[PDB]
């Protein structure tokens, strides 16, 4: 009853944070993007900090799909 | 005003005016033509000094 | 120690509304600049009401960090029943971060006093 | 302090200036006392110099450098500078009118220079 | 978390204690450099006026 | 209602993650741009970034606490 | 229960001001990283306002937590 | 009264959604100083007059919203 | 009541939230103030001016919205 309810509720709310995590990757790209075609920043160099940024970006979107997931 | 001496004068390329070190100080449009319209300005405006000093 | 650093925060917030207070009886000359219209008598959210704000940061700031602090038994229950070494580095920087905020905390609340007394004396 | 020295005179020289409204490439931008140093390039406009009071000379620059050193010191390196009074008002319109017509009627460099000057002629005789 | 502290406030004192050493000598030590650099300027001043 | 207030606890406190997914890609977009300018490469603007990231992802690490609390606590 | 059931919710919704914590100290970390490489605002000078104005934005997200883990 | 002890602990939360703005408040005039005082020109005038009295009337919308949520 | 006394806990809360709007108008203003005079010479004027007025409109909506919830 009560707690069958509440069921959904934890994963519809929980899915809020997709906006930041949606968000991070079009940031990180948008600079990249801009900044590779100042020459010439290609292999490596600004790849790196690219490759490593939008895995740190994206642990905010896999985290909070655990609780959402948990509780349904 | 008698005498003179040979001297010399050297000339940036557009490939060592934007490698500088204080080249990123002053508000540079990146869009347009600055790196290669300040060198080979350099040209004309040091040609202008030799041939009337010479 | 919470109750302390809200009892000890109160009398630091009373002296710096008292001496401003003391100081514009000899000078005064209002404490608010000149415009266009007549609104700034009513936003008197600042000398006497910013003390109040000022002085709860410093009882704020405690109560966070003892929350952060206190959280380690929550989490000790779970690496001792992934690999557990994960909660190590979590709990040094979050101590390290915690020792460094008084040196922040201490130089945000100078910064503070040091407007109202130039500002009382011009 | 300004120092609007050109390619076969020079203008301000000493420092002994205040205001500087002068054309550069974005828009209509002014030096004021000690301003940021902004070494932008200066486009075909009005470099009137407000000299403390209203002492402006309207000095119509064909166009430049407008360098700013981090000392207060504006280098407004122009290629001509005339005064408004110095182009007569008969000879400027016949000079936009071979331009025009010149545009976008043959090739290489003669199209690409008639636009180039078409532009620069309706901005002097709006000015006058 | 309390054997881990002491572990790493280990490490930071031992990295402060070269940094402070390092920094006094433009205070402390410097302080000796400053007044035997003094002393020698008197000393030429004072045989330039006894000479 | 004991229950099933503690589902929802650790759904509505999830809201704060837009912060610090975005926080992470606002200190990266400055730091990729600034490193074409030549030369931040070598720590400088290296070491900054790591150090920068902390004080950003100590929002969402102490907003998910209070909601995991809630559903075994 | 509807003193416990209101007691959960309360720390639920009061963190969703982390969103501006959480950015601040991004947004004033972005412009010191931005400005440093146009030489030479490195020791001191521009690190004193980077130390001191991220505490005043971190004031905001402490400040909110207290009230959250009170109940 | 269970209608007036609910309705208490549920006035504390919403408020506390005022945070985004204060908080942000203070980093937005701290980063456009930051980078104007690395060129024309120092830091210990001028622009410093500005950034303090600039963050203590950014700071007020967080103590009134802070103060009625306590006190229900 | 207990219907009334639970509207007005509510309704002071959900008032509170517009404190976002009033808290990053007072440092918009601010932020283009601290960077335009560096670029000479608008300080003790002409942008002082635009500053003190500019500032008292933005302060107006939080000024209205907090009365509608402390008379709630």
């Amino acid at each position: 009853q009560l707690v069958l309810a509440a069921k959904y509720i934890g994963a519809a709310i929980a899915t809020i944070g997709l906006t930041g995590a949606g968000i991070g990757i079009a940031i990180v790209f948008a600079a990249l993007i801009n900044g590779t075609s100042r020459n010439p920043s290609l292999r490596n160099t600004l790849f790196p900090f690219a490759i490593l940024g939008f895995a740190l970006s994206e642990a905010t979107g896999l985290f909070c799909l655990m609780i959402s997931f948990l509780l349904l | 005003g008698v005498a003179f001496e040979p001297s010399v004068f050297p000339s940036f390329s557009p490939i060592s005016i934007e490698e500088s070190p204080k080249l990123s100080e002053f508000e540079l449009e990146e869009d347009q033509a600055i790196p290669t319209s300040l060198s080979q300005i350099s040209l004309t405006n040091a040609i202008l000094n030799a041939m009337a000093e010479g | 120690i919470y109750i302390i650093g809200i009892s000890v925060s109160l009398w630091i917030g009373l002296t710096i509304l008292g001496l401003f207070l003391n100081k514009a009886v000899f000078f005064s000359l209002f404490v608010p600049s000149g415009t266009p219209l007549p609104l700034v008598p009513v936003l008197v959210l600042i000398e006497l009401l910013s003390y109040t704000a000022r002085a709860i940061s410093l009882g704020l700031r405690l109560a966070a960090n003892t929350l952060s602090g206190h959280l380690l038994m929550s989490i000790l229950g779970n690496l001792v029943k992934i690999f557990g070494l994960i909660p190590l580095a979590g709990i040094f920087a979050i101590v390290i971060l915690e020792f460094a905020i008084a040196c922040i905390q201490a130089y945000v609340f100078a910064i503070l006093t040091s407007s109202y007394l130039k500002d009382s004396i011009y | 302090k300004v120092s609007l020295v050109a390619p076969h005179q020079a203008i301000f020289t000493n420092k002994e200036v205040s205001q500087v409204n002068l054309p550069a490439s974005s828009g209509e931008m002014g030096v004021l006392a000690n301003h940021v140093p902004t070494v932008e390039e200066l486009a075909p406009g009005v470099v009137e110099v407000i000299e403390s009071s209203g002492t402006a000379s309207k000095y119509f620059v064909s166009g430049g450098f407008a360098s700013i050193l981090p000392g207060s010191k504006l280098s407004i390196s122009t290629v001509e500078a005339h005064p408004l009074d110095a182009f007569s008002s008969e000879n400027i319109k016949s000079l936009l009118a071979e331009a025009q017509k010149n545009a976008s009627s043959a090739d290489e460099t003669v199209a690409a220079e008639a636009a180039i000057e078409i532009e620069v002629l309706e901005a002097l005789q709006a000015a006058v | 978390i309390l054997l881990v502290t002491f572990l790493g406030f280990i490490a930071l004192i031992s990295k402060t204690v070269a940094p402070l050493y390092g920094e006094m000598a433009k205070n402390r030590t410097d302080h000796v450099v400053g007044l035997l650099n003094q002393a020698r300027a008197d000393h030429v001043n004072a045989v330039k006026t006894r000479i």
